[PDB]
């Protein structure tokens, strides 16, 4: 900490500069001491630019430490004007072959050159897992980045990125639910007992549910609505369908979904039907006309 | 509030007795008469569901039925268990309520008996 | 003793339907989700003219964004607000 | 309008689902109770309409199975259909009822053409058991009661093979008979009745 | 109620009861 | 001291998950060339298993 300390206090001192101080977030990286980072670089005098701070922030998610990202989001970084298609296809090679993604996709593209680290390869696992997005297809800007770097955060089953990252995604819970069911595959997959148990340890169906329960108990009625929809980002498909694919009964158990099942039950005058009522109606034909139960 | 629950069930159970009845009627013998065959049908075997079995109008996969049928009504017993539970807490208010509109109304009631 | 054994594989049964309380509430619901998206399937002819109704379907084969943009914002606000 | 709305409501189709069912159920039971008078061809409603009924229920079933969501590989439609254990006893139950059909055609097996309808009516019933999950009480208890009857049905066959050995010793003490008919008797009625 | 219900002096509702 | 005993053990467990499988049927030096599992059974340490 002090060595730090002491370090961009003469840094400073010497000079005040972008690719300086660059120089000496970059040494803070591997510290991570960033309680002391934002003090120190940011909450001083010098002013940072998205180049310098994007280069550094490609390295930062290289490392799966949060809350420097956080900070340099913070700092005015446009991850959506640094988003490349190129940018991803790096990240994707940038990782160990400890992980049984590496494995899969080592595979998937192994049986790919024998039939005739490659975006191709990953959409063809990804549309594997789900099937209800064939999205795939480096210059070329790619539109929904925050949808595709949640993604990658939940393939590096990195939790904490993953948090971070859906905090600003534009769909309320369908992400969620695809990730439920994607990392619950993955366990099923897992090789290593306990990396294969951590795997499973992760509940997002729990952060599901609980946005859910939050939007219904503001709008009742919109929140209905929003779970019917289409969601471009999803190949727009509806988020119940997601349920099902992932097949996450606790999500399911939620009252307010039950109650919209409820209200789908019958399609008119549902909450107000008494058993003996609906059967009367159903013994006179001209009920509906005798206006005994609403409609 | 369990009796006015297990009203329901006792419609299933009812149904289900019948037709392990309806299976063993086809199942025995070879009737017009509709009382008779009605008889043959839900008198009997229900009969045979209280120990009156009378073989010489049976003998000229039971077992497993049987055993089944035991082991659903110790569910449906079990199910009773479960429920009774529960109930003690809200029990506890209502009958004191009830108890104090039984006490004002014997004090409203007469000295003189029903007679 | 045959008869105690049997009490106590009774009493066992008990144990285990008492034990497993829990997840029936919601595997239940689940269930019932099925079941009614199932229903709402079903087409609205009896099974003797669920053959007509399938000939019906037969010969019928034979034969916005500013709210939802609303609805997206108001979503991510209560994200946020959470 | 109010027509539309009274009869397209799901809930009220699933309603006169039950209704037909019912009927269908009784009305097989009466008919198979009658028509196993004549070995021949028999009454009209007995087979043509009982045909025209496990068509059109194989058929719903089948459609409903297939051609709900998309035009998928048929394998992994299989795969899950299969998985089912209400699709196992509804695949036991299409068997059963071929092969009462079968043996009904068959006029010598007088007793094989009535035993095979005898051990199949039961399955419509148990259908029946199934049907009745919509309302919320009994539900979870008989949802909770499948995998209990499950884990049950794995204990009870020690203790009816003991109790068939108590049997067994107490026959082979009591009374020191080659004959088949009345030795699996007092083997097996014996102890059951006790 | 211990199981001996002589019908041959009871036959020449009962279900409700014994439920 | 069976809680210290299966308190290490369920750490160097967690952490390897297959060395764990080489240190129980080992045999030790110090104790005159026995194995873990011989001792426990003689310690009767049911908690342990």
């Amino acid at each position: 900490t002090v060595i730090l300390k002491a370090l961009v206090k003469a840094c400073k001192s010497h000079s005040r500069d972008a690719q300086d101080y660059l120089d000496e977030l970059k040494l803070a990286v591997a510290w991570d001491r960033v309680d002391i980072a934002k003090s120190e670089i940011f909450n001083g005098d010098v002013e940072w630019k998205s180049c310098d701070l994007e280069e550094v922030m490609t390295d930062a998610l290289v490392s799966n430490k949060p809350d420097f990202v956080r900070l340099f989001v913070d700092s005015g970084a446009d991850m959506a004007e640094f988003l490349t298609y190129g940018r991803l296809q790096q990240l994707y090679h940038s990782v160990s072959p400890k992980s049984l993604l590496f494995e899969l996709l080592e595979r998937k593209h192994e049986e790919g050159r024998l039939t005739l680290f490659s975006l191709h390869e990953v959409s063809r696992v990804l549309k594997d897992f789900l099937h209800d997005a064939c999205r795939g297809f480096l210059s070329r800007k790619s539109e929904d980045p925050w949808r595709d770097l949640f993604l990658w955060a939940v393939l590096q089953n990195r939790y904490e990125m993953a948090t971070y990252f859906w905090a600003m995604g534009r769909e309320g819970v369908a992400a969620a639910l695809a990730a439920c069911k994607i990392i619950k595959e993955m366990s099923h997959l897992e090789k290593e007992a306990e990396v294969a148990r951590t795997m499973r340890e992760a509940k997002y169906e729990q952060l599901a549910l609980d946005l859910f329960s939050e939007c219904y108990s503001n709008s009742e009625d919109r929140a209905f609505a929003l779970l019917v929809r289409r969601n471009h980002s999803w190949s727009r498909t509806t988020c119940l369908h997601l349920a099902t694919e992932a097949d996450a009964k606790a999500f399911f158990a939620h009252d307010g979904v039950q109650a919209f099942l409820t209200k789908i039950w019958w399609g008119d005058m549902a909450t107000g039907t008494p058993i003996l009522r609906l059967l009367g109606a159903f013994t006179c034909p001209a009920l509906i006309y005798t206006n005994l139960i609403s409609f | 509030r369990m009796m006015k629950d297990v009203f329901f069930f006792l419609f299933f159970l009812s149904v289900w007795l019948v037709a392990y009845g309806v299976t063993t009627q086809a199942l025995l013998h070879p009737d017009g008469r509709l009382e008779w065959i009605f008889r043959r049908v839900l008198y009997r075997p229900y009969l045979q569901i209280f120990g009156q079995i009378p073989l010489d109008e049976i003998d000229e996969l039971v077992t497993f039925l049987l055993v089944t049928n035991v082991l659903l009504m110790n569910l449906l017993i079990a199910m009773f268990s479960y429920t009774f539970q529960v109930v003690q807490g809200n029990a506890d208010m209502f009958w004191k309520f009830q108890r104090y509109h039984l006490i004002v109304e014997y004090h409203g009631r007469p000295a003189l008996a029903p007679p | 003793t045959n008869v105690l054994l049997m009490n106590l594989l009774i009493a066992m049964f008990s144990y285990t339907f008492q034990v497993v309380q829990g997840n029936a509430d919601m595997f239940w619901k689940f269930q019932r989700y099925h079941l009614i998206v199932e229903y709402h399937g079903r087409p609205a002819l009896a099974p003797p003219f669920i053959l007509l109704s399938h000939l019906s379907l037969v010969l019928k084969q034979v034969f916005p964004d500013p709210v939802d943009q609303k609805i997206i914002t108001w979503e991510t606000v209560q994200k946020e607000n959470f | 309008t109010r027509w539309r709305k009274f009869w397209g409501a799901p809930v009220t189709v699933f309603l006169g689902n039950v209704v037909m069912y019912f009927a269908f159920l009784f009305l097989f039971s009466y008919v198979l109770l009658v028509d196993f008078r004549p070995p021949p061809q028999g009454p009209s409603g007995s087979e043509v309409t009982l045909y025209f009924w496990v068509f059109t229920l194989v058929l719903e079933e089948i459609r409903q199975g297939f051609f709900t969501n998309e035009d998928t590989r048929l394998v992994k439609k299989f795969t899950l259909y299969v998985e089912d254990n209400w699709n196992k006893c509804d695949m036991v139950a299409i068997f059963l009822f071929i092969v009462g059909v079968t043996c009904r055609m068959v006029p010598s097996v007088f007793e094989a053409g009535r035993t095979v309808l005898a051990i199949d009516f039961m399955v419509f019933t148990l259908r029946l058991i199934h049907i009745f999950a919509i309302h919320k009480q009994l539900g979870p208890k008989i949802i909770i009661v499948e995998r209990m009857m499950k884990d049950v049905f794995f204990f009870l066959f020690f203790l009816s093979v003991w109790l068939v050995a108590y049997g067994v010793t107490t026959q082979a003490l009591l009374h020191p008979d080659g004959r088949l008919e009345w030795i699996f008797r007092r083997v097996l009625y014996r102890p059951y009745l006790q």
